[PDB]
């Protein structure tokens, strides 16, 4: 492939460099339309800018935490982090979010990796070996209420059991209701005067629930869960302007008030170098 | 070799090697030729 | 003697002529078309009023003055009250449509000024409150009036800050969306053909707007000496290939 | 039972590896795809669309005005604007090009810089745009500027001028984050003759300026952007 | 292959052993040009002197250390070794360095092995199990500031998570900007009067960042990281004189003052055996 | 699931072993090679060039 | 001995995965099947039989 | 596979929607027996409702 | 590839792709045609 | 068998078995024959 062809002096009536940008086109002008060039080859394919590659590496999408401790006398397991959940979503942590929102609709399979590490902040004789049980709780399935409810039987709901310190990995097909996920939605769930605005009402997909299977030892053990997400088989439509201001909320486009100028001011003139 | 039955479980896809910027760079209704005048 | 410059669009029972055009943009290089069976889901036969809905509606005019910040209309909202297009809209459960948008602004060879005319698929607005305040329905359904970016923040309304496109992105990059400029010195109209763009084959026309049309002054209007300091901008829009499905009782929407 | 040996790296999680995994939802059938206009395949497809450069960066809070390069009637010989070419920083940084370049470590290729004139139709002007390849200072006067890559632009019916910064380089890749060894030059613009307004007209006229990449362009070695960060996880 | 051919008495006008070294050549003289030889075969190929073999074994290129401890009240994580980095480079440790600098330009893929072991120098009830997260931070990507910054999300930057006591291994393609890495560079980054001299300005490639993912236990744990590097697919040009004096700095050729004579003095005469 | 048995040596790191590894930079394209005079392939090539001997070591 | 590398997820138990296992009862012979009317293959077969709706829910 | 065929106005002596449930059958009535439909395809096989799948986790 | 000798040890079965609701939805002795009168 | 997609991930290269010391041992412009006089 040639990156530049050889081109010499020109004295024409045919001027490729004068255009009318009002038309909305970006005319494909090249170095050889306005200087004299020599042949050179590309030596490159643009492999690593493919959208599959761009969205295809694992990104941290969520960090939560649960603890193993005596539940005796706990009136609210959920509240003691005897187990916790995550009303699943991808726009919670921003590095990956800015990347996805370069597109309007996106379609992909997900590969999740879940790393779990334990901490024992206060005096323990040892490090126990805990098994985590992360379970998928889709919309309509009975959320669990205690850390050892009938729910955890999970007879119809996919669940994975792995050890703290290890990693669990599994992949979920594209579960969207439509043909693509929108990264974005200028609508409501119905014509209500006070209903919420945005994708929050679309991007409804359940929540994932974690717990330790082990009963309690004499000390307490903090287990912190990190969920990583990798898109595989990516398809993206309609590019948009990149995010400039900071994010404030999952699912709304809102930016913070009295934010700071995002364009760097010159130290000098327009004329400055 | 796929070891698994479902398609979601296969590895990453392989390069589009599609590439056609004209839907974005030249969505004009009447075709513009480089070198010919923009507005006639 | 054909110029890129003169054009005629006849759609239904209405025709537009421009003698100072700058080509026309067809979003993503695709022209509006009906919904193919292979893509269909709802089993209902759809209704295609054709020429009674696919004609040109001219919205009320705006006034560009030296202080203007820009205006924003949503589709199909802007047309919610135009003739039979609008009736069909409130009466069917689902509908689908593409449009021809023609924005008009003429001046003289002594004026200067340049407007950006852009179509943004799925333009989800931001609340000026920050945090996770929502933007109430009425605020994103201004109707033919559209939203005036130089109007004041209101409560439950969107933010109207132009350098941020009403969503946290910079004005400068709106050029990645199908768009055309109106530069008084060149141009006097902008025309964009919009194919139907959605993640579902057909949708509700009232709970979801699928494009915002935005006209934004970028190089300020500058009139000749002792000229009146303003120009009107007119927007005329025509639904094209419209289909309605799931007819019934007639939606009632807030406000 | 087949005898195996495990190597160093067993059990590691590399966020960039690409392997098979069991599906959690065996046998599930995804929604059919329908057609949607606009599919993107390569980021190289989109960085060829031009977007506006806030060249007039001299303000103090972001404003529509930093996109406008002003021009003065009747000045002769003088300089319209100047900038270095660190596409990952400074004026370029918020543009779509700048914004994507920042997802990669290295770039190579030609850039296309165009200027669209917005002055009254009955005015006229001749400007010179000059690209100064690495190795010399930003030009200080047109004489200096005109000895490097340049285009005399004659403002006419055809409203925009497209200047190309041809890839001039020893090393075949440069860093997107500004680096010396790897630096690309300067871009300046001067009156060639001068802007002239018709009667009954007055004041400043402005140029809009765009940037996009030539088909020439290469970007490689993906990394994280300095353009976005956060202090606590967001919630709904 | 014959190592020596058979050759007998000679009384010629053709003298292969008289040459003129001023020419710059090393004339290919053999035993059989000056004594009577018998046939012998080589029995050898020179396999283990191939440059791929010479540069192809893992060498320790870096030892760093980080600790897991309560960051509460630490004003400078980087400074507490709550995480550390390495402004990557290969000339830091000298065994491998002398080997590479036998050549001027070198091109190869790298295979890294990272061994991490833990130490608990002061009273602990136990040994905790820590997961390390080594992440690549290329030039221009936002360096991390705390041990748990948004940076560590590493949504676009390759990162590996492995356990202390284990090893991580991955391989990076040749990331040089030019066609080869120079082992050496008699230039500047620009014609500045005070800019630095040497390869230091060329060999700019980012830095690698390590941290423990675990929160803190009651005791403190020292984790010491050793990075090993193996060249694979080696290509080397222009041999040079081997390094004689000791090294003083990464990237400069400088040797220490009042160094010692590097040539061993005879214990005796020139005539001595 | 195929039955396996691991042998002695599993998990060891031998600095001299030669195996495959995942690339950290999937799909990256290295700079083209250009021609450079002087390529060395074997150390046996270079030890045939003669160099001076500090024979007079007595200093 | 063939060189291997284990990936993330090793040792996990996913209640939805489908693999082979050793039989605890090697060589056992199950009872022959006889014919029984009524075999169901898909839940989609049965949701097409209509059943009564307690529409008058007001009790 | 078609999920619905195209069907238009009807004015017949052949009424598929009147039945006698006392018989014990569930007559296979479709949308196209009582409204005007357009063609649409199934795009689906009913894989995940197989009893092997239902009892197999 | 089965690694084991017994049939119980193989993975899950594969979709019936049988599907015939008529034993449940139309177990009537004399065949009913849709469109013809239910009771003659 | 390569298990990985990228070339960097393959094992060590295989012996040049190239070997030609003359660029280093005899870079003279006019060819010298062993046995013939060095300087004529
Ligand atoms: C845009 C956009 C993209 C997404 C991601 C949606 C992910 C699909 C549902 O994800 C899961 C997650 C976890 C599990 C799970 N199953 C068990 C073994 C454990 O976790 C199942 C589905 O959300 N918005
Ligand atoms: C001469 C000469 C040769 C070299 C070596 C240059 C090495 C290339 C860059 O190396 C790395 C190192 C680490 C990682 C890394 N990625 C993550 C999984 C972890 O570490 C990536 C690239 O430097 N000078």
């Amino acid at each position: 492939t040639v990156a530049s062809i050889s081109s010499g002096p020109k004295h024409t009536q045919k001027v490729p460099i004068l255009t009318a940008n009002e038309t909305g086109a970006t005319m494909p002008v090249l170095p050889s339309d306005s200087i004299e060039t020599r042949t050179t080859y590309m030596h490159f394919n643009g492999s690593e800018t493919d959208v599959e590659c761009f969205l295809g590496r694992a990104a941290c999408v969520h960090v939560t935490e649960i603890q193993n401790k005596d539940a005796t006398g706990i009136d609210n397991h959920r509240e003691a982090k005897l187990f916790n959940d995550w009303k699943i979503n991808l726009s919670s942590l921003v590095q990956l979010r800015k990347k996805l929102e370069l597109f309007t609709y996106v379609r992909f399979d997900s590969e999740y990796t879940i790393l779990a590490t334990a901490s024992q902040p206060d005096s323990a004789n040892y490090s126990s070996n805990l098994v985590v049980q992360a379970m998928y709780v889709p919309p309509g399935a009975p959320n669990p209420k205690e850390w050892d409810d009938y729910t955890w039987q999970s007879a119809s709901n996919p669940s994975v059991f792995f050890k703290v310190g290890d990693t669990s990995r599994f992949s979920v097909p594209y579960v969207g209701l439509a043909s693509a996920y929108n990264c974005f939605y200028d609508g409501y769930s119905h014509d209500d005067a006070e209903t919420q605005y945005g994708i929050t009402v679309l991007n409804h997909m359940g929540s994932m629930a974690f717990r330790i299977v082990n009963e309690h030892d004499e000390h307490k053990t903090l287990v912190k869960i990190r969920v990583y997400h990798r898109a595989k088989h990516v398809e993206a439509w309609i590019p948009r302007a990149p995010r400039a201001l900071p994010y404030t909320s999952i699912g709304r486009t809102n930016y913070p008030k009295n934010t700071e100028p995002v364009i760097k001011k010159r130290k000098g003139d327009i004329k400055s170098y | 070799i796929n070891y698994y039955k479902d398609a979601a479980s296969t590895s990453s896809a392989g390069q589009s090697l599609s590439m056609d910027p004209s839907k974005f760079t030249e969505p004009v209704k009447d075709l513009m030729l480089k070198g010919a005048p923009a507005l006639n | 003697g054909y110029s890129d410059r003169v054009q005629q669009i006849t759609l239904g029972n209405s025709t537009i002529t421009t003698q100072e055009a700058a080509n026309a943009v067809v979003c993503y290089a695709e022209w509006p078309e009906y919904l193919p069976d292979v893509d269909a889901s709802d089993v209902n036969k759809t209704s295609k009023p054709d020429t009674s809905v696919c004609r040109f509606y001219t919205l009320d005019s705006k006034t560009w003055t030296t202080g203007s910040k820009g205006w924003c209309w949503k589709l199909p909202d802007a047309l919610k009250d135009m003739g039979v297009f609008g009736q069909n809209m409130f009466f069917h459960s689902l509908g689908r449509s593409g449009y021809t948008v023609h924005v008009q602004c003429n001046a003289t060879k002594f004026h200067s000024g340049c407007l950006l005319v852009v179509v943004i698929p799925e333009h989800q607005l931001a609340s000026h409150e920050g945090g996770n305040v929502s933007v109430k329905y009425t605020f994103t359904h201004p109707g033919e009036r559209g939203i005036d970016l130089s109007s004041a923040n209101e409560v439950g309304g969107p933010v109207k800050d132009v350098l941020y496109n009403m969503n946290g992105t910079l004005l400068g990059n709106l050029l990645i969306f199908p768009h055309q400029f109106i530069n008084l010195r060149t141009n006097n109209t902008a025309t964009i053909v919009i194919p139907y763009i959605n993640s579902v084959p057909i949708d509700s026309m009232t709970r979801h707007n699928n494009v915002s049309l935005m006209v934004i002054p970028i190089a300020p209007l500058t009139v000749p000496t002792g000229a009146t300091p303003s120009l009107p901008i007119t927007v005329t829009i025509a639904p094209m290939c419209t289909e309605f499905s799931g007819i019934r009782s007639k939606s009632i929407v807030p406000q | 039972g087949l005898p195996t040996t495990t190597l160093p790296g067993s059990g590691q999680f590399l966020t960039t590896d690409d392997r098979q995994s069991p599906s959690a939802l065996p046998n599930y059938e995804p929604t059919p795809r329908i057609h949607i206009p606009g599919k993107v395949h390569n980021l190289l497809e989109i960085i060829q669309v031009d977007t506006l450069i806030p060249m007039n960066n001299t303000h103090t809070k972001d404003e529509v005005n930093s996109y406008l390069i002003p021009l003065n009637a009747n000045r002769q010989n003088e300089q319209v604007f100047g900038t270095n070419l660190f596409i990952g920083d400074g004026v370029f940084k918020t543009t779509l090009l700048g914004e994507i370049v920042q997802y990669y470590t290295h770039w190579s290729g030609s850039l296309r810089f165009s200027l669209m004139y917005t002055g009254p139709a009955l005015s006229s002007a001749k400007l010179i745009l000059a690209y100064t390849p690495p190795g010399a200072r930003g030009p200080q006067d047109r004489r200096e500027a005109m000895l490097g890559t340049h285009v005399v632009w004659d403002i006419g019916l055809q409203s925009t001028i497209v200047m190309t910064i041809p890839w001039t380089s020893g090393v075949q890749f440069r860093y997107t984050d500004p680096d010396t060894y790897t630096s690309a030059g300067f871009l300046s613009c001067w009156y060639q003759t001068s802007l002239i307004l018709p009667p009954e007209t007055t004041g400043q006229v402005y140029l809009l300026s765009f940037i996009s990449a030539c088909p020439d362009f290469k970007l490689r070695l993906m990394k994280d952007t300095q353009t976005i960060s956060q202090t606590v996880a967001l919630t709904e």
